[PDB]
């Protein structure tokens, strides 16, 4: 009914919370010291006892994580009402930051690798058994080279959705959904109950590649309700309207195929960004 | 576009401007919630409906936002809601306009169990007139013409509110509430080239469903309709696109009602009636030359 600090590897003495990091949906986040660490604190209704007890196993799941590439989760204790999320502080901007500055230059070479980076954390991850479900650009940071992925697994039980009969929907979420996930979405759909899957991951990643590329977000000009429809039935941009060549603009129509099987996995995937100019 | 009566309070609606001068929170007192809140100001007499948006951004981009909301204090047509003046306070911009008694169209239908066709008529005609000033007067489209974007009131006038006046604010814009409930037209859900067509579909989509008193997509059943006298969203609006638009009952509605909103209904944009069109329609010329007292519809449905 209750997990304990002590019950982790990393060895825990005293906890020092800071400020807070910056405005989100899922939780506060706080700087925090153990070295600076990121804390993550959460509130449960003491409701769904089975959900939650489903969440301390994606939790312990969490503790066999160490990758490169992938946030370093080093502890969580839950006393409920409150339960509290512990990883690594990461230095630099989130990749939402660094895309949208004029003063970064992003050549292809550099977009190349950074998706490489992405893909190789997301890869392991998969190796793993452990589904991100909510990869964006404001949960990969990026600083001078080091990429490292943010916020995985969290969605299952984030409860970002919670109007009578009107779902809640943020600006970029659509745009990284694949389709049999936009497909489902309704105004009493929740977060545990979605189709994810390890191919919904790599769609989400084909978004981040345009996002690279594009330096914003597909379908940056349309409403909420143009979008769930024009990706539902398949339409995707391209990126030659930028003149960025074949080989770039084929890593979109493999990760957003609209099959699920005709997506790749994070391995092939890495091998089809390793053969571009 | 004329009219001494409507002139009569729409300038004294500019006698009541002037006092007006600069708004702040502190200057407001909540009076009741209809997010919207009617509300009480004490620098001048009025009462007031303010609306707050919650969003936070730098300092410049919403002063660049409020520049582009005070272009509302030109905008003045008795289709359309006054305004008073829009403000930053607790990082929630505000939007202080007419509060008008009767609320919006779909808590009216709500309250009603149908709306009937000659009030729907007046509707008609003053959304035309609306959308024809803000096109022809200001070059802008409403962009989200729906029912609990139409405002009556005690007197008897019904106006359009939340109308697109500001482009940034479009992008400013954190996040969208989409539910079952879709008035979009085809053409945008489709991504193509739009244009006020697209709030004359809106309009004939609002139009059937206060008629009948059910959100008309999916049609229902042949028992749902006598009776009268579970789905994703995306299915909606793949409906929206591809199956044929609703249409109203042959039965209980003139044929010039049922031709008015299938001209509205037609899925391209280019064969739908355009505002001049309806203009000329035997349905707003039959409804416009009729005596109906819409305050005593309302203030008797309503309560
Ligand atoms: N390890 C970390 N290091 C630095 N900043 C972090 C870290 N984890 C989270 N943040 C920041 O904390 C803030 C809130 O994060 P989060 O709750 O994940 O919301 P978000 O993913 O950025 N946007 P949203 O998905 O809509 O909630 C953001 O500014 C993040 O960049
Ligand atoms: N000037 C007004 N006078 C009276 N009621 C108003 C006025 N403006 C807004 N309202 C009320 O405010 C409510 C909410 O307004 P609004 O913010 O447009 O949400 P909504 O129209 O109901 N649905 P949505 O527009 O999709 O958010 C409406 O249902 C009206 O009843
Ligand atoms: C996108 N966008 C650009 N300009 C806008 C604008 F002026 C708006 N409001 C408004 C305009 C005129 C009058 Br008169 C009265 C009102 Cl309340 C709205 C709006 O009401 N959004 O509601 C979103 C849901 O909460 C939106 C605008």
């Amino acid at each position: 009914t209750s997990i304990f600090l002590q019950e982790w590897d990393i060895p825990f003495e005293q906890l020092e919370i800071g400020e807070l990091i910056g405005k989100g949906r899922f939780g506060q986040v706080y700087h925090g010291r153990w070295g600076e660490v990121a804390i993550r604190l959460i509130d449960i209704e003491r409701d769904n006892e089975d959900q939650l007890k489903a969440f301390k196993r994606e939790v312990m799941a969490y503790r066999q994580t160490r990758h490169e590439n992938v946030v370093l989760f080093m502890g969580a204790c839950m006393s409920p009402p409150h339960l509290a999320i512990i990883t690594s502080l990461c230095k630099g901007r989130t990749l939402y930051s660094v895309v949208r500055d004029a003063k970064i230059v992003l050549d292809v070479n550099k977009t190349r690798q950074i998706a490489q980076e992405i893909v190789k954390g997301m890869g392991y991850l998969h190796a793993k058994g452990i589904l991100h479900k909510d990869l964006k650009s404001k949960n990969v940071f990026y600083d001078n080279g080091k990429v490292v992925i943010t916020d995985f697994g969290l969605f299952s039980i984030s409860g970002v959705l919670q109007r009578e009969d009107k779902l809640r929907i943020q600006n970029g979420w659509l745009c990284h959904l694949a389709p049999e996930i936009i497909r489902q979405l309704s105004p009493d759909t929740e977060e545990d109950k979605l189709p994810f899957s390890k191919h919904s991951d790599v769609f989400a990643l084909g978004t981040i590649w345009y996002e690279l590329h594009a330096r914003e977000w597909p379908f940056k000009t349309q409403p909420a309700e143009a979008i769930i429809w024009q990706m539902g039935t398949g339409m995707k941009p391209n990126l030659s309207q930028i003149g960025m060549g074949k080989e770039i603009s084929d890593i979109l129509l493999f990760c957003w195929a609209f099959e699920q099987e005709e997506r790749p996995t994070f391995t092939k995937l890495m091998d089809m960004l390793e053969k571009l100019p | 576009e004329l009219d001494e009566q409507q002139r009569k309070r729409l300038e004294a609606f500019l006698t009541q401007k002037q006092k007006v001068g600069e708004l702040k929170d502190d200057d407001f007192e909540k009076i009741s919630e209809l997010v919207v809140f009617k509300v009480s100001h004490k620098p001048s007499g009025l009462v007031m409906a303010r609306k707050l948006i919650h969003l936070e951004i730098k300092p410049a981009i919403r002063n660049q936002i409020i520049r582009e909301l005070q272009v509302l204090h030109e905008c003045n047509s008795p289709y359309i809601v006054g305004f008073y003046g829009a403000f930053y306070s607790d990082g929630e911009i505000s939007i202080c306009m007419e509060h008008m008694d009767g609320g919006s169209l779909d808590q009216v239908l709500k309250k009603a169990g149908r709306i009937p066709e000659q009030i729907l008529g007046k509707v008609s005609i003053a959304v035309i007139k609306g959308l024809t000033y803000l096109r022809e007067k200001h070059k802008i489209m409403h962009r989200d013409v729906k029912p609990s974007n139409i405002l009556v009131n005690s007197r008897g006038e019904i106006k359009l509110c939340d109308f697109g006046v500001s482009g940034q604010l479009i992008d400013s814009m954190a996040n969208s509430f989409v539910g079952t409930r879709s008035y979009m037209s085809p053409e945008r859900l489709q991504g193509t080239h739009y244009s006020v067509q697209s709030d004359i579909w809106s309009m004939g989509l609002s139009l059937v469903e206060m008629a009948v008193g059910r959100y008309p997509i999916p049609p229902p059943d042949a028992k749902e309709l006598e009776l009268m006298f579970p789905m994703a969203i995306f299915e909606l609006l793949d409906y929206i696109v591809n199956e044929p638009p609703p249409k109203l009952p042959s039965a209980v509605f003139s044929l010039e009602f049922q031709d008015f909103v299938n001209k509205c209904l037609i899925k391209n944009p280019a064969e739908r009636a355009d505002l001049k069109q309806l203009m000329v329609h035997a349905f707003i010329k039959r409804s416009d030359a009729e005596e109906v007292d819409f305050a005593g519809w309302l203030c008797s449905t309503i309560g």
